[PDB]
């Protein structure tokens, strides 16, 4: 039944906080920048590596006060959580591709509206 | 079942396993073949390790459809003496990397034909569709042409060039440029500053025009690195002056000291490529995966003579920044495009030839096993054993046919000894063994060899290598062979049957891929690609059964040489394995092998392949069999060329050509009695008159079918000589000479002071301590030093390899 | 996807761990227990970012043994069937196409794959190309895919991509 396409979560997951992978990158990089120094500790395992190359390969903006930015223009209208990651890490050209790749984009909102969030996002991407 | 067709076809069974199918050529397409083959398998390497011959021999393989034996052992005058048979396997290999790169080039060639239909129904191809897709000579140009299509006609499956093409000098011009060392294209000024351009192009994904600057600039980087011509040049670059950089990682540092194989390049700097070794860079792209080492390579400059080609002269102040926007551009493009891509382009190169020399080491070695000859059929009795502490030995009589007749086994320990070589001499007096081999596997060897000596003497006695005997033992195949004998009596069969022959024993044991790969051929052998690998060891298989030629009337009677007429030429494991299923459903024994289509159904084409490599012994023949027999057919002639045998018997023997009675098998059956009139013939003269006849040249040929009538099957092989000393000091410690690393650390155990100090290595090898450090030859024992017993590491500093001894050091300042 | 969700762990601790190193030894002791794991009900946690209290500890009668239940907050990764992600692909191979999500690696067999994107094992790299050979997909490439199924096995996530949607490949 699970199914994030209907958008259809657990309780436990529904008021979980969703993350940008630009947005975990720079967490995990603070981890590694703190565990890197204070010697006499444990290194850090290659699933945190495995984790740092992943979220760096699609690191659509780089600098902290772009994100923040990002989710404030979504935030202000009326999407989903769930919404809120996928469309902004994998930044579609046009809205019909958005559309066909999300199935919840079909007739939530307007063609033109959808579109000019995503020259937003293109705008923002570095 | 492809295994039907593949036996029932008339092409050889290696042909049809080739994933690359075999296709005829042109004789133009053909020529272009070999001047590739010639150019890139005969092209000096990064590492330090005719053209109608290739022509030939392409011609041969695709279109007479002759396997590389055929062609190295009955066309030679086509291909020698410029051409061998590891040349031969060579262009065969290389011809299957020339039919994917031209499927991949008509594929492309296809792909920019339809882009440019597109582009005409709406940049575009006017000579670069034809220039470089017609000039790849390379897999790896051939990416550069693709990649260079993707990044600008890759959007369409069915506004920042403006500032580009603003840039000045378009990337064909600065390819042409950096390939000719100097500004052959200048460059072209605008009447403005970058910004003003910018402020055109600054609408909405670059606002703050110098992001438009950035974003042309990193369009510039990508068309320059995508740029064929810069491509070639900067790879050239690469290729001449590269440098290695290496340092050891956190992990590295502390594991890699003086044993470690990477300790020699644990740092590195400016390392040159042209100065790796054979197998180096192996070794360390090895360290770097397991990661305890880390490396780069680079040329350091050379972004320095770059760029002042895209560059212009005036102090205008309205061209420096101009300046320093293209030099800025190059430096982007080498930095992240052409360096990273160039530098993955070489280590794979020199890993690849790295990879390609321990194949050929591994190949090699197993060429010494292979060439390696039987003994001077005979009875064989071979004498396996182990640590022996509460372990019997079994000695095994293989008959001279290869078949073991009988076995022994040889289990206060002084009577015991001497009741075992009582019965041990009892047992060679009653069955007389031409050859007693012992197996090879610590000193008791040694012992056992004198012993048998001391026993003998009252006939030979050689020590023989056990590596293949352990993996007979291991294998299946022994327990199905004998049910009964325990696994150290399959150790002896193994050693007197390879003794007897190395081929024979070879092939029969290396039954597969997973069999071949557990001998050691070298060090690295595990980490090259196991197709490569198994491929060569292969050929050489095949190589040394088609200079053997294998038995027909042999492999049949004793089933133990069925694997030999798998590696001959034109006849495979499933065509091999049906031939030898005709032969034993007809109950028949080859009389004659031109018999093969007589009673088989195998093709012209593998008749003509395999043929010459099939030996049939006419002299062992006898009772019913007396009924047919062609005596062409005992030797390694072939059916093609039996009328100019049975011409240059008859003019050997001075036979009146007008004489009724010049009946020319009687005269061959009289030349195989005295093959010293065939001596008195002049080839030379007979060859000249065959090519005046229109039969072409064959005088390479007709000394073979002289050699051969002179010995049926004359043996080229080395004699099996006896290992010399350095060869058993290597096989009974089971080490190279580059492992007994002169001041190596080795853990040794000392055992008793007959002056010295005897220590006893793992190895088998006694360690006597020098007295200069024992200090005491009169003097007191050297007890204060150590207490005997234990066991302590030391360093070596000499070696006794004719005795088994090597020095060591006592004192820490050796061991620092 | 990775999220950001409040945890909780209670962790026993032994006598001689007491002393002035008492909540430092608490901490360091929660670290190295949760970090890198998976779950079916949370799944794939990558690592804890901060420790929200620690709770009061309760010495366990009979036994020296406290333990201390602490409530952290960490970054998890939870994939959903349906959601469109970004991978790199690690093989390829006539049996199906491996790819790398994160943590995670997913497989998509040529069933899923329209027959455009036709083998290429006479080629060195094994590819992907069409007809034409204008799109190449080869390994270490950015292709996306959408989860069809989740799979866990023994605290390890195992999903199984798809190419049937259009748009699924290179940006």
């Amino acid at each position: 039944e699970e199914d994030a396409s209907q958008l259809i979560f657990p309780k436990e997951f529904e008021t979980a906080e969703t993350l940008l992978n630009s947005e975990v990158h720079m967490l995990l990089e603070h981890r590694k920048q703190q565990n890197e120094s204070a010697e006499d500790e444990q290194e850090l395992s290659e699933v945190f590596m495995k984790t740092l190359n992943y979220t760096a390969r699609f690191s659509r903006f780089k600098n902290r006060e772009t994100i923040a930015s990002v989710r404030s223009l979504l935030l202000q209208k009326k999407l989903h959580k769930f919404e809120l990651a996928c469309l902004a890490n994998l930044c579609p050209e046009t809205a019909e591709e958005s559309k066909a790749l999300i199935p919840s984009l079909e007739g939530r909102f307007e063609d033109e509206e959808l579109q000019q969030i995503l020259d937003d996002i293109q705008t923002k991407r570095s | 079942d492809q295994d039907n067709e593949i036996r029932a076809t008339d092409l050889p069974e290696r042909f049809q396993l080739r994933s690359i199918p075999v296709k005829g050529a042109e004789d133009d397409e053909l020529e272009e073949e070999a001047d590739w083959i010639y150019r890139n398998a005969f092209a000096t390497p990064t590492i330090s390790l005719t053209i109608q011959k290739i022509k030939e021999a392409l011609g041969f393989m695709r279109n007479q459809h002759f396997e590389v034996p055929f062609i190295a052992f009955y066309r030679k005058e086509y291909v020698e003496p410029e051409l061998h048979i590891n040349d031969l396997w060579r262009v065969w290999q290389w011809d299957e990397k020339w039919t994917q790169l031209r499927i991949r080039k008509e594929n492309l060639t296809r792909l920019f034909e339809k882009m440019q239909a597109y582009q005409y129904e709406q940049r575009a191809l006017d000579t670069t569709d034809m220039e470089r897709l017609k000039d790849v000579q390379s897999m790896d140009e051939l990416k550069d042409v693709y990649n260079h299509f993707l990044l600008y006609y890759g959007r369409d499956i069915p506004g920042l060039d403006g500032l580009a093409k603003k840039f000045g000098l378009t990337p064909e011009q600065f390819g042409e440029n950096l390939r000719d060392s100097y500004q052959r294209h200048e460059t072209e000024q605008f009447p403005a500053e970058p910004l003003e351009l910018a402020k055109d192009y600054v609408c909405s994904q670059f606002p703050t025009p110098e992001a438009v600057l950035e974003g042309a600039r990193y369009m510039v980087a990508l068309q320059i690195a995508r740029e064929p011509l810069v491509r070639q040049v900067l790879r050239q670059t690469f290729q001449e002056r590269a440098k290695l950089n290496i340092t050891p990682t956190k992990k590295g540092r502390k594991d890699v000291d003086e044993a470690h194989y990477a300790y020699s390049f644990k740092y590195l700097k400016n390392k040159p490529v042209k100065e790796l070794r054979d197998d180096q860079f192996l070794k360390i792209c090895l360290a770097e995966d397991e990661g305890l080492l880390t490396t780069d390579i680079s040329i350091d400059t050379y972004f320095e003579e770059i760029k002042q080609f895209y560059y212009r002269d005036e102090f205008s102040h309205q061209v420096q920044e101009w300046n320093r926007q293209r030099t800025m551009a190059i430096e982007r493009a080498l930095q992240q495009f052409l360096y990273v891509q160039m530098a993955k382009e070489l280590k794979n190169k020199l890993l690849a030839e790295a990879k390609e020399y321990v194949i050929k080491a591994c190949s090699r070695k197993l060429y010494n096993w292979l060439r390696v000859a039987p003994y001077r059929g005979i009875r064989v009795l071979g004498i396996a054993f182990s640590s022996a502490r509460d372990h019997p030995v079994f000695c095994a009589l293989v008959n001279g046919e290869g078949e073991v007749t009988d076995f022994l086994r040889l289990p206060e320990e002084r009577e015991k000894k001497a009741q075992d070589i009582e019965t041990l001499k009892k047992f060679l007096l009653n069955k007389k063994p031409h050859v007693v081999t012992v197996a090879g596997e610590n000193r008791d060897a040694q012992m056992l060899i004198e012993d048998v000596k001391r026993i003998v003497h009252e006939i030979g006695v050689e020590l023989v290598d056990n590596e293949l005997a352990i993996l007979y033992m291991n294998s299946k195949k022994s327990e199905a062979e004998f049910r009964d004998y325990p696994p150290v009596l399959r150790q002896a069969v193994s050693l007197a049957r390879r003794i007897q022959d190395p081929l024979i024993e070879f092939a029969q044991v290396c039954s597969s891929d997973e069999d071949i790969l557990c001998l050691k051929f070298h060090p690295l052998q595990e980490h090259v690609v196991k197709e490569e690998l198994l491929n060569a060891l292969y050929c050489e298989f095949i190589n040394r059964v088609n200079e053997v030629g294998v038995d027909v009337n042999r492999a049949i009677a004793h089933p133990y040489s069925q694997a030999l007429i798998q590696y001959v030429c034109g006849l495979g494991p499933r065509k091999g394995t049906h031939l030898l299923k005709i032969l034993k459903q007809n109950n028949t024994r080859l009389e004659s092998r031109t018999q093969l289509v007589t009673m088989c159904h195998m093709g012209p084409k593998v008749f003509m392949n395999c043929a010459g490599f099939l030996k049939i012994d006419t002299a062992s023949l006898g009772d019913s069999t007396d009924s047919y027999i062609e005596v062409l057919d005992g030797s390694r002639v072939h059916p093609e060329t039996y009328e100019w045998a049975r011409k240059m018997a008859v003019d050997a023997l001075e036979y009146d050509e007008s004489a009724e009675d010049a009946n020319p098998a009687g005269a061959l059956e009289e030349i195989l009695e005295n093959p010293e009139r065939l001596k008195d013939l002049d080839l030379d003269a007979f060859a000249e008159e065959l090519e005046r006849q229109g039969y072409g040249d064959k005088h390479i040929t007709l000394y073979d079918i002289r050699a051969e009538l002179s010995c049926r099957y004359k043996d080229l092989r080395t004699a099996y000589r006896s290992p010399n000393t350095e060869e058993i000091f290597n096989m009974l410690t089971k080490e190279t000479p580059e492992t007994f690393y002169i001041g190596k650390l080795i853990i040794c155990n000392v055992t008793g002071i007959a002056i010295g100090v005897k220590t006893r290595l793992d190895n088998g090898v006694t360690g006597f301590i020098p007295t200069k450090f024992l200090s005491d030859k009169v003097v007191k024992r050297p007890e204060e030093r150590v207490k005997v017993g234990m066991t302590v590491h030391c360093r070596i500093m000499k070696i006794d390899i004719e005795k088994f001894s090597a020095d060591l050091t006592c004192r820490t300042s050796d061991l620092m | 996807m990775f999220y950001h969700i409040s945890l909780e762990h209670e962790i026993l601790l032994h006598p001689r761990y007491f002393g002035p190193n008492l909540l430092n030894t608490v901490k360091q002791k929660l670290f190295t227990e949760v970090e890198g794991t998976c779950t079916g009900k949370y799944g794939f946690v990558i690592a804890v970012t901060t420790i929200d209290n620690i709770g009061a500890g309760v010495i366990q009668p009979g036994r020296g043994f406290v333990l201390y239940p602490v409530k952290y907050k960490a970054i998890v990764f939870r994939p959903f069937k349906g959601e469109v992600v970004d991978a790199v692909v690690t093989q390829v191979n006539k049996v199906g196409l491996f790819t790398e999500i994160g943590p995670m690696s997913c497989f998509i067999s040529r069933h899923s794959i329209p027959s455009e994107m036709e083998f290429d094992p006479n080629s060195n790299p094994p590819c992907y190309k069409t007809m034409d050979e204008d799109i190449v997909i080869q390994q270490d490439d950015e292709i996306r895919l959408k989860i069809v199924g989740t799979r866990v096995d023994k605290n390890d996530i195992f999903a199984i991509g798809s190419l049937m949607d259009d748009y699924l490949g290179l940006v």
